[PDB]
């Protein structure tokens, strides 16, 4: 998590390709 | 204005030479004639313009790109939504996208009750926070956010185009941000402005008075490197000058920090990371009436770098922790802080052949666990006594995640896969047994039918004998008879798993052309835990490439795909994978190659921006023993004059701060110099909008970039539209 934000990777919630563009589904998982 | 063999822009070659030490050879002088492409100058601008114009003229010859753009736009034009969250005001909050919006909008329920979402998002909720209006011209993005525990405040991190850091703002939850609110009055946020935020999340204290966050030193305009991180605390309703420094370490300026707070208000946790490996320190402080302050007393529970430790929850002084200590597939331990020497014990033991990926505490005493077996997620509920009670969604095939708040009587699961667009499941503890599990919402797509596509898992053998699984996806009318084209994706590093995911663009392409999609679970990833990662890193990094090449060879040999019709694609470390693979694999193994924002100079990666942290993954070029295994693998240093390369389209964004575009510039100049007469085009497309930290591109631009990449692949493999 903290440490993954600085990998050489495309974008959180493990977006390892360009086609991961749609992150809406998981975007509500940790907001409170 | 027109591509043909040998018609590339002239690229100056300098006489720069760097000297390295090799353990087996002594001094090695290494020419770097394209060192000047590291820089930002008029000459570099001319060169990038000429390359980008050559690439665009080639794409303009291909009339199928415009048709793909229309197909792809339609395939993404469907409503999308997140799981909802219940705050202490009694209302439910979720993200909603109408279909093609660049940022999704945060909605709030009209009534304090779980909505019946079949009635439509606008009929059951109103806009609370629309990130698209953060700036009038759309140049500002919300990168992440967090409501306070009491539900009264909303903190949010904002980046702007051109910027290297984010800024946190705070607003009352009864003060929405919409088109109407901006037209009618003041912003409605507090004057709080927390700058220099990066590589962090927002962690509220359970009293809701403030939050912890990581920041860097303030820097004037007149270089690009993030050091001397500080974990800080910001009290709501004050300015940043009053923020408290919770921890920093001047003796180790490269280390960074994370934090957590316990639900009962008793504990503050501090994490320390020295690099991109999965090893961290863990210290614990007891909070009291004085709250967060300077001079916090830290108990140094884990004080050497040896394993991954992440807090789940606690009951009194018993702390539950997910770890890989002596357990490369992960497990759950307890640490009892009531003893002077903490007593450490297994709570849920390690599974030898399945990775423990996620654990949350739910309804105060239960545990929800996700295991990843054969790269497929499985969900289980456990009691407080550690007894596995039941499996949830036993027929689901894909990737899963949990969304909950410990104190509440429900949780959600978000589920997706190669033909599962996005299902949100609810578990309600207060309902009768046998009626607790239900489906809240299912994502409906456009034009596409997910049932028309078959997804399977097959096994192949690598060079050293190792058995490796690979996902294969096809439209059901496509035969495995040695005639289809294949698109093969990979990442290959940092213990990141190449999990299943839903893409409407990929499935649209498969149906349009009768092609297949392949995802091999190559070493360097974390699919099979820490030993899988260790199998493809530092001195074993070569195995990552061997595994990827063997996958492509298997697709042709066993008739999944036609000879010469395997294309490869990947981003960042995935770009390194693609660039190294075309250099190493036999002539004609691949029919096209698209590396996006990739690493390629493995001798100099550690000299730029945050690259030093990746020494954990690649090794250190300045250590003689490690130079000996890096140098033969660095794509920039291993291009030859005597091998035909496949059609290649390199893509980079000029503002990329994580992977400097230098890497791709040097690789493409070296390709064009070494094989100027290559019968297939070797091109680079360069986007010149300078993206801010953590920001994406607009949707319309993403649709067009996708049409260009996939259309280029189609033409190179000789595929026509029917």
């Amino acid at each position: 998590d903290t440490n993954a934000t600085r990998l050489p990777i495309w974008g959180g919630c493990n977006p390892w390709t360009a086609e991961h563009v749609d992150q809406t589904l998981a975007s509500g998982n940790d907001i409170c | 204005v027109t591509w043909a063999p040998g018609n590339y822009p002239s690229t100056r070659r300098s006489d720069h030479v760097d000297t390295y030490q090799s353990a087996s050879k002594g001094e090695v002088p290494v020419p770097d004639p394209y060192q000047w492409l590291e820089e930002s100058t008029d000459e570099v601008d001319k060169w990038t313009t000429a390359q980008a114009d050559l690439a665009q003229s080639y794409l303009d010859q291909n009339a199928d790109i415009q048709k793909l753009a229309e197909k792809f736009r339609a395939s993404r034009n469907y409503a999308k939504f997140s799981a909802p969250t219940l705050l202490d005001d009694g209302h439910w909050y979720w993200f909603y996208n109408r279909g093609l919006q660049s940022q999704s909008v945060l909605y709030r329920s009209k009534e304090p009750a779980l909505p019946d979402f079949s009635k439509g998002d606008d009929n059951v909720g109103d806009v609370f926070f629309d990130p698209n209006v953060l700036a009038a011209d759309g140049s500002a993005g919300m990168v992440l956010c967090k409501f306070s525990p009491d539900g009264k405040f909303f903190a949010y991190a904002v980046s702007h185009l051109g910027g290297d850091y984010s800024t946190i703002y705070v607003r009352s939850t009864s003060s929405p941000l919409s088109q109407a609110s901006v037209a009618q009055g003041v912003d409605g946020r507090l004057s709080d402005e927390v700058k220099w935020f990066k590589f962090s999340t927002i962690i509220w204290t359970k009293d809701s008075k403030g939050f912890l966050y990581q920041r860097y030193p303030a820097r004037e305009r007149h270089t690009r490197s993030d050091r001397n991180a500080m974990m800080c605390y910001h009290k709501v309703g004050t300015t940043q000058e009053e923020d408290i420094i919770v921890y920093q370490d001047n003796e180790h300026p490269e280390w960074i920090y994370g934090a957590d707070t316990s639900e009962d208000g008793k504990y503050l946790y501090l994490y320390q990371f020295k690099d991109t490996s999965k090893k961290n320190l863990l210290w614990v402080a007891e909070l009291d009436e004085d709250g967060v302050k300077s001079g916090i007393h830290w108990r140094k529970v884990v004080n050497e770098y040896a394993a991954d430790y992440n807090i789940i929850t606690n009951h009194g002084s018993l702390v539950y922790i997910k770890t890989n200590l002596n357990a490369p597939q992960y497990k759950v331990i307890t640490i009892d802080l009531s003893k002077d020497e903490p007593e450490i014990r297994d709570f849920i033991p390690e599974e030898k052949d399945a990775k423990l990926a996620q654990v949350n505490c739910a309804n105060e005493e239960y545990f929800v666990a996700i295991y990843k077996r054969n790269v497929k997620d499985e969900i289980y509920l456990y009691s407080k006594a550690g007894v596995q009670l039941t499996r949830l969604a036993p027929d689901f095939v894909g990737a899963a995640s949990i969304a909950n708040r410990q104190k509440q009587t429900h949780f959600f699961l978000t589920l997706s896969g190669f033909n599962t667009p996005g299902t949100i499941a609810r578990y309600d503890f207060t309902a009768p047994e046998t009626q607790r599990f239900s489906i809240l919402r299912t994502t409906k797509v456009n034009e596409l039918d997910p049932d028309d596509f078959e997804s399977t898992q097959v096994w192949y053998e690598s060079k050293d004998g190792t058995k490796i699984p690979m996902f294969i996806v096809r439209h059901k009318s496509t035969k495995f008879d040695g005639t289809a084209a294949a698109i093969q994706y990979g990442y290959g590093g940092f213990a990141t798993s190449a999990d299943p995911f839903f893409s409407p663009i990929i499935l649209t392409f498969l149906q349009t052309y009768g092609a297949i999609f392949a995802v091999p679970s190559i070493r360097g990833g974390g699919e099979f835990g820490e030993e899988w990662h260790k199998g493809g890193r530092r001195e074993t990094k070569v195995n990552t490439f061997d595994d990827f090449i063997a996958a492509a060879q298997f697709l042709v040999k066993n008739k999944y795909a036609a000879p010469g019709k395997v294309a490869i694609n990947g981003a960042a470390n995935g770009g390194l994978l693609v660039m190294g693979s075309i250099v190493r694999a036999p002539e004609g193994t691949f029919g096209a190659a698209v590396p996006e924002g990739g690493v390629a100079d493995l001798l100099k990666f550690h000299k730029f921006t945050g690259g030093q942290a990746w020494i954990s993954e690649y090794g250190n070029p300045s250590i003689p023993e490690e130079f000996d295994y890096i140098y033969p693998l660095s794509p920039v240093h291993n291009v030859r004059t005597d091998k035909v390369m496949p059609a290649t389209l390199i893509t980079v964004n000029i503002g990329d701060g994580r992977v400097v575009p230098m890497h791709s510039f040097k690789f493409i100049a070296t390709l064009q110099h070494n094989v100027p007469q290559n019968p297939h085009p070797l091109l680079i497309k360069i986007d010149k909008s300078w993206l801010g930290h953590g920001m994406g591109k607009p949707t319309d631009k993403n649709v067009k970039d996708a049409a260009d990449k996939w259309g280029f692949i189609a033409r190179a493999l000789g595929l026509e539209l029917k």
